[PDB]
Order: C-alpha cells, then structure tokens, then sequence
RNA sequence: AUGCAAAUGAAAUU
RNA sequence: ACGAGAACUAGUAAUAAUUGUCAUUUGCAU
C-alpha cells in the first residue's frame, strides 16, 4: 500500500475507538479508546493491515510516548493532524451495523478510500457541536497536506522534525478557491416551449460541470475528497499543499481549463482560481487570522477577475449558424429544428433526468465534459455491470467548525 | 303605539322627492303638519325627533 | 314662508270651525281633480266659469256667516281668486290649491 | 463641447438579448449607429461626422440630478451596498472618487434611484392562419420602460463647430424617428434641448492621473499591449443583426465583438477606432470604439 | 427627405375595450387612466387595409421577414386623454370608465352565469399623432390615399374585443397636416 | 370590401325592463342618464330565437351548436371549424326628438309599476316596485354587416328579416309572459357605407 | 314552431279598481293618462283559478307547487325541470271606441265613490273615497301562445276556455267580495301569427 | 267545485235613500243616469243583521272578529287565517218593466221631501230637502255561491234564508229610523251554472 | 252678472230695497225648471211678468238685467245648454243681490 | 241644515 | 451600418327563470 493510502485509511479511522468506548457493551479496553479501537479493528481480514492499526492506536501524546516507532512512521503526522484539527444501546447497534458494513461492504484497495469516507459519512453524521465524521475528514485532509509537504521538502525524520510550534508557524498550507463566472446568463437564456425541461437540465448540467472539474482536479493532484471543504453555486474551496510542485500543477491545470473554456463559449462561463499561503497556526483560531486569510483570498479572487484575458487571447477572440430558439446563443452551430448539438444533448439529458438516477463519466457518453470526456445516464444494474458515479456567516462565524457549518447548510439546502 | 303603516303617505312623498322644489318642500311640510294633526303617535314622532326644524333647515 | 300659519296663529277667527268650510273645501277639491285632468296650461272657458261660480259661492258663504267672512277677508281670498282668474294659468291655480290647503290643514291643527 | 437632453413621453424598448428584455440606458453603438442611419436618411456627407465626432454613452437624469456610470476603482475599506449601487450622481462624484462617500450615504443614494419602471405587455399574432382557418394565436410578450415626467437620458459630444452644427441638424432630424428597440411599433420618440450645466462641464475639464472611459472603446492592434499594463475593465459581447445589407435579415448578423464597458479605468490612454465587423455584405458595417475620457 | 406630422383627436362613440390586462382594461400604471396602445391601432389598420385587397402594406407598415427588408415608413405612437374631455368630465362629475354586468344562457338547462366587463365611457376624446418620413417624392400621395381609406375603414369598424356585440365604435375629428422638418409642402393632403 | 349600415328606430310598445343594474333599475349611461338598449341583449335574443326556429336537437342544445346559417350570420368560431362574425350589432340610444317632445309636454322617462307577489296558503302578498321605460320613448339603432361572400348576402338579409319579424311578435327584457317589453321597429334605413355593392334591392320590414 | 294569438275585449260589468299606484288612485299610464289593466294580476288570478279547479294540497299550497298540466301551461322551471311558459299575457289598455263614446256623451272616465265603515258598539262612521272606473268601459287584450309540442295544444286550450269561464263568474281586481271586478270577454279571435298551423277548429268560450 | 247563481228581485215599499254621491243626491250610474243600490250596502246590512242575530260579545265587537258561521259565509281573513268568502254580492239595477211602467204613467223616479224642523224653546222652521227612490219600483240582483264542501251547502242555504227574512224585516240605506229602507224580496231563483251539484 | 248688481247699488238701496224673499216664487220657478217644454218657458215668462207687476222694484230689477230679451233669445235657441247657462246667470244675479243688502 | 277626510295587513327561489 | 426584424388581448355567448297590489271593513247616527 502506498504510504499516502496508509495515511488516509489510518487517519479516517484514527479516533474510531470513542464509538466503542461510549458503547459500554463493547468496552474491551476500558482504559483508553486507542487500545480499544486497535483491538476491534484487529478482527477483520480486509483491514488486516498493521500500519493502519498502529496509526489508530497511536494518535495521542501518551500513546506515542513509548511506542518506540521509527523516525519515519505515518502515525506521528496523524498526531499533528489531530492537534491541527481541533442511550448506550444505540452505540452497540452502531457497532453491529459497522461490523456488518465492514465484513460485507468495505474492502481495501487503492481507490476504496472514497468508499470508507462514504460509509463513515453515512454512519457518523450526528455522532459528536462537532460530529465525529467531520473530525475524521478534517484530520485526514490535514494529514494529507502535511504528508505531501514533508515528503516534498525532503524531510523524513518527522519524529525529530515534529515530536513543534515553529512547524505550526511554517506556511505549509495553501488555500485555493474556484469561481464560475456566468451562472446567471447561462441559466437564464431560455426562450423555447420546453422551459421547465431545459431549465432543470441546464441547472444540473452546470452543477455536474463543477463537480467533474473538482473531481478531475483532485485526482490529478493525487489528493482525496477529504481536502474538499465546500462546493456549490460556483464557489468551491480546497486546502492543498504549499509546495512548488503543487503550485506548478495548479497553474498548468488552470491554463488547460482556460484553453478549453475559450474553446467552448468564450464568454458565457469562465472559471477563476486563486491561491494564497497560510500556516497551521492560523487554522487553530490563534489570533482570528483565519478570517483574515479568508478575506484576503476573497480579495485576491475579486481582484484577479479584473484582468481576465491577455493580449494574444483577445487578439484571437476578435479575428475568427443562427441563434438556437431554445438556447439564446448564436455562436454554437445549430441543426434540425434550429437547435444546437450541446443544447440538444441538454434536451436528451432532461428527458433522461426523471427516470434514471445514476450518471456515468466515460469516453463517449452524451454530454461534453471538460477534459475530453462525456456524461451519460445508466441504471444501478447497469452501473454494477460497468463497475465515476454521481447519484457574514461564511466569514465572521462565531477550519473544522466553519467546514461543518457549511456542510450543515449544504445538507439542509440539498 | 306608532305604526309604520300610518307613515305611508309621508314615505311615499319622500320617495317622490328623493324654486319649484322649494314649493315641493313647503308642500312636504304642509302634509307633515297634516299627518301630525291626524294622529297623536305621528305627532310625537315628528316633534320629539326634531323633524320640523330639520325640514326648515333643509328648505 | 308659512303665510297660511301667520293668519291662523294670529287669530279662532271669531269662532271658526273646520266644518264651516266643507262645501267650500269640497268645491275647491272638485276643481283640483278637474284642474288635474286638463293637459294644457291654458284654462278653458268652462273652467273659467267654474272659477267664477266658486267666487260666487265664496261671497255667498261669507255673507251667510260672519266668522267665515272674517276668515276670507283676512286671508285675502277674494283678491287672490280674482288674480287667479285674470292670469288663467294652471300652475298658479295649483299653487293656490296648495295655499288654501295649508290654510285648511293649519286651521284643523288649531 | 455641448450636451443634449432628451425627454421621451412615450414608452420605449431597448433590448439586450430577447424581446422580453428591457434596458434603461443604451451604449454609443446604438446611438452612434442611429446618428449614422439618420445621416444617411438625410443624404448628408458622412465623412465629417464619422472621423471627427466624439460621442459618449447615454446616461439617465432626474428633475435636476445627473448620473454617471460607476467607476471600477479599487477602494480599500461591506463590499455589498457599493455592488448594489449602479450609478453615481454628479454631486458626490469626486467624493466617491476620493472615498468621501459612506455606507449610509450610498444607501440614501440607492433610495433616490427610482427613475422609471419596467413593464411586460402581452400581445397576440393573428397574421397567422387565424386569417385562413382554425389555428391558435401566437402570443408574445414585450418589455417597455416608462419614465417619470421629469426623467430621460443625456449625451456628451465634443468636436469642431461645423461638426457640432451638423450634429444639431442630425439631432433635429432624428427627434422624429426613433431611438430604441421596437421603434416603429409605437415606442421611442423624444424631444431634445441643449443645456450647458456648469458643474458637469467642470467635471469634464479636470486633469489627473487615471482615466474613466465614458463610451464603448476598444484599442487598436498595436497599442493594446501598452494599453493593458494596469487596468480594471469589463468585456461585453456585442452581437446583433444589421439593417439594409443583404437579402435575408436572418442570414445577416454582425460578427461577435468584444469591448470594454463604461466603468473601466486605464493608465495609458489609447485612441480607438471604428472597427468593421462586416463580412459578406454589400457595404461595411462600422462599430464604434473611440473613447471619451474623464481624467480624475 | 422631409417629415410630415399628422395629428388630431378621436371620440368614443360606444364603449371601448382594449384590455390587455384581462376583465380589466389597459391603462397607465401611475396616472391610472386608459390608453389605446399604438400596436392595436397598427394591428387593426393592417388587418383592414390588407383585407381591402400586398406591396402597399409592406411599404406602409413594414414586414422585412419575407426574404426582403423594407423599413416601416409610418410611425404610430400611443394616444391619451385630452385636457378638454378631462375638465368636461371632472366638472360634470362623470366617472371615466363604465362597468357592465353581462350574462350567459345555457340551453337545455336554462341557468344563467354572470359576467363583469369594463368599457370606456362614451364620448371621450383622445389626442393622437402620426409621423410619415418621406423617402420617395413621387409616391406619398398614393400612400396618403391609402391612409385616407385607412381611417375611413376604421370609421365604420370597432377597436378591441366584443366589437360585433356592439361596442368599440370610434370617431376622428380635428385633422391637420403640417411639415416640420424638410422643405416639402403639406397643404394639399387631407385626412377625414 | 364593402360594409353595409342599417339605421332605424325602436319604439317601446309597453314598459321595458332590460335592467342589467340589478330598485330593479334599467341600464343607464353615465353621460346623459337616459335609457339604453344593450346590443348583446338584442343580438343574443335574435340568435336564440333563430336557433330555436329550425332544428335544435338535445345534442345541439348541449353545446350551443346551432344551424350552419345562423352560425354564419352571428359567428361561432369556438372549436375546430372557425367562423368569424359577420354582423356587428350596434346599440340604440335614447333619441333627442322624443327628448324634446317629452320635455315640452312634461313626461318623465321612467314609470315605477307597483305590483304584488302573493303565494298560496300563507299567501304572503309581498309588494313590488319595478322600474320601466315609459311607452312612447324611441331609440336610435344601427347595425353593421360585412360581406364575407357576395352571393350569400340576400339569404343573409332574408334570414335577419325573419329575425326582425319574429322579434316583433315577442319580447325583450324580463317578465316576458307577464306582459313587459314588447317593441316595434320603425323608419329603417339600409346603406352600404363602404364599398361598391348596391343596396337598393334591400328592404327590412 | 308557431305562435297562436288570441285577441279580444274586456267589458267591465261593474266597477274595477286595481289601484297599484296608491285619494286612492288607479293604475294609469303617463303618455295618455287613460286607465289600463296589466297582464300581471290577470296571470296570477287565472293561475290560482285553474290550480283550485284541479288538485291543491296543503303541502302543495306550502311553496307554490302545483299540478303538472297547469305547470306545463304556465311554466315553473324551479324543481330542476325545464318548463318555460307557453302563454304570454299582455296588459289591457283603454280602447279608442270607449274613449270616443265617453267624449261624445260627456261622461268622465272615473268615479270617486264614498264608502262608510261602522265601528262596533260605537256607531261612529269612518268615511273613505275610492276611485273606480265607470261602468261600460272596455279594454283590449292580446294573448300569445307557444306550441312546444304538437300533441299538446287542444287540451290546454280546453283548460284555457274553462279558465275563462271561471273568470267570467268571478272578479279581477280588488274587493270583489263587495261587488266590483266583474268582467266579461267579447270578440275572441284566434290566429297563428307565425308558423304553419291551423286555428280553425280551436275555440275559447 | 261548483257555482250556483242566486237571482231575484227586491221591491221598494218606503222611501229609499242611499246617497253615496252625497242638496242630498243619490248615487247614479253615469252610463244611465239612474240610481242604484250598492252591493256594499246589501252585504254590509246583511252582515250586521246576521252578526246581531248570532253571538255578539263586547270583546268580539272590540276585536271585529265575526261569528264562525258569518265569518265562513262572507269571509273575514283578518285574524291571520285564510278565509275566502263563499258568497258574492253585486249591485242591483232597475227592471225593464219598472222603467216602462213609470214612463208610461208619467211618474218620476225621485221624490223631494221637505223636512221641517222645530227647535225647542225657539220653534224656528228651517226647511231641509231630501230625495227618495220611488216606492213601487223593483230592482234585479245577482248573488253567487261557490261550492267548496258538498255537505254544508244546505246549512249555508238555510242561513241565507234567515238572511233574506231578516233583511225583509229591516231597513236598507239612509233614513231607516224615520221610515226609509223597508224592502221585500220576490221571484227568488236558484239554478246552478257550473258543476254537476245542484 | 256681478257688474249689474254692484252698479245698481243706489243711495243704501238695491233696486230700491229689493229683497230675496220677493224672489222666492221666481226662485222656485227656476228651481223646478232647473231639475228638468217650450210652453213651460212661456209660463216662466208669464211668471216673470207677474212678479214684475207685483213690485215696481222687481220690475226695475228685471228691466235693468235685460232679462226679457235674454229669455226671448233662450226660447228662440231652444237649446237646453243655453238654458243651463241662463240658469247660472240667474243664480249669479240672485247671489250678488243677496250679497248687496241691508 | 248638522258630524264626518283614510285603516289594516303584507322581494322570494335558481 | 440600433437583439434588428414582420405581430388587432382575439373569437362564441346577456340579468335570463317563477311569482295576483290583493284580503276584510254599510254615505251613514241628529
């Protein structure tokens, strides 16, 4: 297993033992939750990995004090990540349900960490103003950033490197944010007789464009869904590594995205991304500088949308049939019934919306996606046969707690 | 012991009317006095409700 | 206005009573509906003769009794009748009927 | 350097993308093209008013208050009420430009921003087979604007005196044709008056380091690279058809054009140009990009 | 290239019902007073003149959707209440609009259903203005001949809805022909 | 394209109570305060009477679907086979000649018939006051005919003639079998106001 | 579809006094100021007469619910039934012949007859004045008949002559118990104004 | 339901003064200029005489409620109960033989009676005038009895016989106390016109 | 009618003391004829001559009224309506004579 | 010639 | 050389249907 995947699988279950400790009927090690969780997780063939068990059992200062682990052992990172992140029978029922899902639904593979995240999210969403689910996700995201930063900076002796405040003070974290331009005019450019059908499909079309963009981005960076903090409308936020490689790759992906978007509409939708450094000390609400850095990245994003097109871009833009009845745009090339190819695909996806629930990203599909892909519609049996499946308060507030507030708002509105 | 039945002519005349108009109002007061003289209950109704002064006031 | 009230309330007329006008009232009332039946305002000569006989009866009744004589003299009935005959307009006759009726209703009130 | 004041007294439709859309202020593309079409209708000589006239976009007015489009400047403080604000009155123009405008003052200014109302009028179409036989009617909706009795739009123009006198002649001729969307349908007639407001002229005659573009402009090929050194600008895709070029109106359409808006700020002035967006046409179709600057 | 301005006043013989609102009637949203929109004038005029027979219509009113482009040579705008009718009604204390209660009779059941419809009060005056932009010197007479018949036809027709059932008749008074831009004489054309 | 105008006057035989207002009043203009004869009432009374003239079947009774020819004169254009109207029935207004006559001879324009509505057993004799336009009043009316088909004019006129005739032996308004609202037609006039079609061979009794 | 007209003359045997307008006036027109007999009371009286001639129950008397054939003849259309009356009744107007006769013989059209009432155990009289039409007067009347069914005329017409008979030995108007309102019918005429039906074997006594 | 007519003649014996036109005239028909006797008079006299003939309580006098037999026979419908008169009384007119006999014999139809008055303690004679209907003349009348119950018909007819008797034994019109009003009945006729009931 | 009586008031005496009691028979004569023949009018004339012979004042009253030519013309006309008009005239004379008395 | 100048009730159902 | 351009808020249908100004009460005491 790639040590990043070991980090992921350990951190996402780093503080699981609490659910056993408060269970009361499953309290094998009533001394500590760490040893108890280690013992419970030591029962399963799929999760029979040893380093994940070490991670889970070794997330606290006293526990790490005598474990005699190697200088390069992932659990220490989990330590800092945990530090960075900051009736009984029901719990027994949760133990039974989790054992069932672990024996029958969970399996260990390179791409199965999303499965662990999805099931844990299904299960712990209201298990404590902080749920355990948010805690595990944020711990995992922070560990991801930390591990990438230390491996990139040629640092391996983390036990001597960390096991502290100066590392807290190092700007090893990066805030990147994305912004979609033309929500309103692209969503409200309908004049045909299929107003409801077109409208409902265009809204989901834009939403899925955003989701596929974020998925492609996270995949390319080898990063996981834990590091995503909020997506919606057009605003979406990621916490990524503050490394030169990361910044370069961000640049390149941004360039390619802009090239495509110029290739598609040229005005109607455009994406702007902006990134700014921060240190781990700022995420702990040390001096409220967290709101400051957020407002700063907001200001940066607001002030990069001014100069959007360089000289050559516009120079081409000026030097190069009629308007679709349904889609108020002329540039796109119309066909039978005066309807364009993409908007006709919109009509098709609208017709397929009501009866089908799964959407599959593939090479041929029906609708055109950013990175030379397409989106089509399938059924759960068809999905299995194929086996990506898609099924002041912000600022001022009162990372984990604003993240969970955003998640609550999103879940309420969704 | 007043009855609306004893008011009929007066009501009728009102419905009829509802410088010659000044003479019509004078005839109204004439018939008003006549009705008050005919029946004592009508006399009390007209006198105590200030019918004559308001009739003069309108005229 | 109440010109009828002025004379009635002032005087009753040396013993005047309502039945002492019956035929006179009767005669007037007769002419009333007669005056109603005509269409044009111009008074026909037969109606003129009716007016004249009404004047004659007025004088005879005034001579018969002193109290009625005092009423008719004090209410100026004879000059009014003469002017009415002179003018020969129906509307003035209807107004005369209204005035005489006001006199009668008042005199019955007291 | 005189300015013209326009009163409408009739509903007028401006149009952005569809007949149901309504706009209150139009850009110098529509106005200048109106000037061009009325000049051609007059049969006048066009060179004089083509490469010698300077025209700005149109801006709304009230009983006695005048308005300019917002400057897209970087103010360092809410970031919301300013966004909710679209126009700036002349009285506090420099106050905003020197930041002497407060949040409550902006709120008040937005409050006094009632300068007319928008409407959608329904209609039917019985030129269809309802003329012939059984066929349902084809309703549509149109957008119109109605101004309060003391409102309208005003221009700013500058140039030589002969050009300006010709401009007055063109303005008289145009006052009885239209200036909007569905003009021939009963929308968009107006009467003009020429007024010289001292304060507006004084604002016009300042001197500074920045520049505020009051028209629709687009730099030529060879200077833009020097024009865009430090800027805040907004693009607006200008598309649309043309009048009296080729056979089919549906077949004829101006090539898409991209241009700077009327709130942009620049460091290095550029003189613009009238750019042809014509192709497969019997005459060139000109789009206006020549800047009228406010230097403060 | 000159401009002829053709103005006058028009009376409401029988109640009128344009009523895009319905069943209410078209108005202005602040003055709360009726208008008769110029599109409706145009539609009725187009219908009558076309039913009269084409090239004269297309030139007069403009189509430019049939493979050729012609610009409309006539502009019609809205009309409004005159001051004279306004003061006349205000002094005489007459409301501007009438409300008629109607009924519909079912057969074989003979049950009656009510209706409630607004109409213009009869006799009112509206002041109207048309503009004719002369682009062709040797045709305007014929064009004005057409416009003559236009009002003449509309003279014996109705405006708005329910016209056959007995409302919408209008009248035209006080027509004068004036030139205000250009140097073309306007003393020989006549509109009744 | 010719339009034909019919002008004439309607004379009240006995009291008329059209009465769209509801003291059981009659419709009145707000400019002159005079009796009026609404066109929708005249048109629909003639329409119903001419429909019930010929065949009017129960299925025909159900949907207000009627004879093709009366449908031609009055217009239906409701479902499928559209037929746009052909007769615009204009109104009658209280004439000024009778206005002068009555003003000279001092006659009001409206009488108030006082009646009774007795029942059985209980026999509640409720007094009533119905307002009516006094007899002798005259109204001026005009009708408009569009010639959608030249050769069909005569029969069209023929048909409306029958309508005139039938209405002359009938009533308008309410309380019809109780005596109210009999009318007569007088002093007709037919003229093709617009167009080139001669209207000499026409007569309307 | 046809309309059968019944024309004739009402001769007032003794006094007649409707007095709807009320010393105590009679109902009179305004254009000529001559007495008239409305259709309304005529209809109500004949209807109650023919109802009593046939059945009339207490539950029937409760809410004007009557025998079926009388309902067909006079129309109710209340109990969810389609029943429009087939009989239109006119008002009756003072005729030309009678007015001429009273002109050439100098006889007024109206008498004011005085009555007395004697209170019990008081022997004090209260006088009254009632305006009534002088005898020998004649009015004209016209009746209108609707043929809703071809197999339903004569029998209803039989009833109608029966109804007429019930009138001829009764009173139309007020106070008939005290001897006024006796009438008679003369000069009956039966014509079909509109249609293709025969009115030759049809008679009303 | 049925109708039975009653036809007959009343003969005047004394003076007859009805004077509805009231120096003191008599009612006259304007189509004939001859006096008549109102149906109201016959009905009112009859009703009074029969009410006196039956129970006449002081309270009933105050409330004008009539005896049930009289109330049914002539109709009151005044106490809130529906009560339609079963009997109809009309006016009455001169007979042809009456007029012929009077015209042939040069005898007038009205008699002028001077009434001389003597005042107590004063003896002042102020003559009065009155007109009377000539005795020996006969009038023809008509009553109508409508059948609503087939059984009580005989009771009503007997009560009508009592009516005729009492009216023959009393006075009709004015001047009853001083000797005007004595009339008699002759040639009573019963002949049903409508119905099968006789 | 009124004119003759008011203008015959001489100094006061009316036709030298004329009194309605002396007109009684004449009054009665007219009264009977009022209820109602040419010979009857002749006897009316005879009674006029009789009553004018009875008193000189009455003879003057009848002469100053031009009664005899009036009666002759009434007889010549033979019209009952003119007879009634003369009755009205004589009644007016009698009334005014009554009015102007001691 | 003398008393008499009125008396009492009463919108419904679609 | 103006998101332009052609575009009657139409067309069918009414206050309809049943209901009595009637029920009693003397032109007459002196």
């Amino acid at each position: 297993m790639n040590k990043k995947n070991i980090l992921m699988y350990g951190s996402l279950l780093h503080d699981i033992g609490k659910i056993i400790y408060r269970s009361g009927d499953h309290t094998f090690s009533r001394g500590t939750h760490s040893k108890l969780g280690h013992q419970f997780l030591s029962q399963f063939s799929e999760f029979k990995d040893n380093e994940v068990l070490d991670n889970v059992a070794y997330h606290h200062y006293k526990e790490l004090a005598k474990a005699n682990l190697d200088n390069d052992n992932t659990a220490y990172i989990t330590y800092i990540a945990d530090n960075i992140a900051s009736s009984s029978g029901n719990y027994t029922t949760l133990m039974k349900d989790m054992s069932h899902d672990l024996e029958h639904k969970l399996s260990i593979k390179e791409g199965t960490f999303p499965s662990l995240l999805q099931w844990t999210e299904s299960l712990w969403q209201y298990v404590p103003d902080i749920s355990l689910y948010d805690h595990s996700r944020i711990t995992c995201a922070i560990a991801s950033c930390i591990f990438d930063y230390l491996n990139e900076n040629n640092i391996h002796n983390y036990k001597d490197e960390l096991f502290t405040k100066s590392f807290y003070q190092k700007e090893a974290f990066l805030l990147l944010s994305m912004d979609m331009s033309g929500i309103q005019d692209f969503i409200y450019n309908i004049s045909g007789s299929k107003a409801l059908k077109s409208l409902r499909s265009r809204s989901f079309y834009l939403e899925l464009m955003l989701e596929v963009i974020v998925d492609q981005l996270l995949e390319r960076l080898e990063l996981a869904r834990a590091n995503l903090l909020y997506t919606g409308g057009g605003h979406a936020y990621l916490l990524v590594s503050n490394t030169d490689k990361v910044k370069k790759k961000i640049t390149q992906f941004n360039n390619e995205l802009k090239k495509w978007f110029m290739s598609e509409f040229t005005t109607d939708l455009s994406l702007s991304m902006a990134f700014e450094k921060c240190s781990g000390d700022d995420l702990m609400n040390t001096s409220g500088n967290y709101r400051t850095i957020w407002r700063n990245v907001s200001s940066k994003l607001s002030d990069i949308k001014a100069h959007k097109y360089s000289a050559e871009d516009i120079l081409k833009l000026n030097h190069f049939d009629r308007e679709c009845k349904e889609c108020l745009r002329s540039d796109i090339d119309i066909n039978d019934d005066g309807l364009c190819s993409i908007c006709e695909g919109i009509i098709n996806i609208s017709n397929d919306l009501r009866d089908k629930s799964f959407f599959v990203l593939s090479e041929t599909g029906k609708l055109k996606m950013p990175f030379n892909k397409f989106i089509s519609v399938i059924d759960y049996e068809e999905a299995e046969m194929l086996v990506r499946i898609y099924s002041a308060t912000f600022i001022s507030g009162i990372i984990s707690r604003t993240a969970t507030l955003s998640r609550q708002l999103s879940l309420f509105f969704k | 012991g007043l009855t609306t039945s004893k008011l009929r002519n007066l009501m009728e005349q009102v419905n009829r009317l509802y410088e010659e108009f000044i003479d019509e109002l004078e005839y109204l007061k004439i018939k008003f006095y006549y009705e008050a003289g005919r029946e004592k209950s009508v006399d009390e109704f007209l006198k105590k409700t200030l019918m004559f002064p308001i009739i003069d006031r309108v005229i | 206005m109440t010109f009828a009230h002025e004379v009635v309330k002032s005087n009753l007329f040396n013993g005047l009573t309502t039945s002492k006008l019956r035929n006179l009232m009767e005669q007037v009332n007769r002419l009333y509906t007669i005056a109603f039946n005509s269409n044009e305002d111009q008074l026909n000569e037969e109606f003129i003769d009716e007016l004249e006989y009404l004047k004659i009866k007025f004088y005879y009744e005034a001579g018969r009794e002193k109290s009625v004589d005092e009423f008719l003299k004090k209410t100026l009935m004879f000059p009014i009748i003469d002017r009415v005959i002179k003018k020969e307009s129906k509307k003035f006759f209807l107004d005369y009927c209204k005035y005489f009726e006001a006199l009668v209703a008042y005199a019955k009130y007291y | 350097t005189k300015v013209f004041k326009l009163s409408f007294k009739t509903p007028v439709h401006f149009g952005k993308k569809r007949l149901s859309d309504g706009e209150m202020t139009i850009t110098a593309d529509t106005l200048f093209s109106a000037l061009f079409i009325e000049t051609l209708q007059l049969g006048k000589d066009t060179d004089w008013l083509l490469n010698d006239l300077i025209i700005s976009d149109t801006f709304p007015y009230e009983n006695e208050l005048y308005y300019l489009p917002k400057p897209l400047i970087k103010i360092d403080s809410n970031h919301k009420a300013f966004k909710k604000l679209k126009y700036v009155p002349v009285h506090h123009y420099n106050q905003y430009l020197n930041g002497e405008l407060s949040a409550e003052d902006a709120t008040d200014l937005n409050d006094i921003f009632n300068i007319g109302y928008f409407s959608l009028q329904t209609k039917v179409s019985l030129i269809a087979q309802e003329t012939d036989s059984s066929a349902d009617s084809e309703p549509y909706s149109v957008g119109t604007f109605t101004f309060e009795p003391e409102a309208g739009l005003y221009f700013i123009a500058k140039g030589s005196e002969e050009t300006l006198d010709h401009l007055n002649n063109i303005m008289t001729a145009l006052q009885y044709s239209g200036l909007g969307g569905k003009r021939n349908a009963g929308y968009g007639q107006f009467e003009y008056e020429i007024i010289n407001n001292q304060q507006l002229s004084k604002l016009l005659n300042q001197n500074g380091k920045h520049s505020i573009l009051l028209s629709t402009a687009m730099a030529k090929k060879e200077e833009i690279e020097s024009a865009l050194k430090e800027a805040r600008y907004i693009l607006t895709k200008r598309s649309g058809f043309v009048q009296s070029t080729n056979y089919s109106e549906m077949l004829v359409k101006k090539s898409d054009f991209y241009s700077f808006s009327s709130g942009s700020v620049f460091k290095n002035i550029f003189n613009g140009d009238i750019f042809n967006v014509g192709h497969n046409g019997k005459h060139p179709v000109y789009r206006y990009a020549k800047p009228l600057w406010l230097e403060v | 290239y000159s401009k002829i301005k053709i103005s006058g006043t028009i009376e409401v013989v029988t109640g009128l019902h344009i009523g895009g609102g319905g069943s209410p009637v078209v108005r202005d949203l602040q003055t709360k007073l009726p208008i008769i929109p110029g599109s409706s004038i145009k539609g009725k005029m187009r219908n009558l003149l076309a039913k009269h027979f084409d090239e004269r219509v297309l030139r007069l009113f403009g189509s430019s959707e049939k493979g050729n482009i012609q610009r409309a040579r006539l502009q019609i705008s809205d009309a409004f209440f005159s001051e004279k009718t306004k003061e006349h009604f205000a002094q005489n204390d007459i409301a501007y609009t009438e409300t008629k209660f109607e009924n519909t009779i079912n057969r074989l059941t003979a049950v009656a259903n009510p209706r409630q419809i607004e109409r213009v009060t009869r006799g009112s005056e509206f002041d109207f203005v048309f503009i004719y932009n002369v682009d062709e010197e040797s045709q305007v007479e014929d064009d004005f001949e057409n416009i003559e018949k236009a009002i003449h036809l509309l003279e014996n027709d109705y405006l708005g809805g329910g016209g056959t059932r007995g409302n919408g008749r209008i009248q035209f008074k006080d027509t004068n022909i004036e030139t205000v831009v250009g140097e073309y004489d306007s003393t020989n054309l006549k509109i009744k």
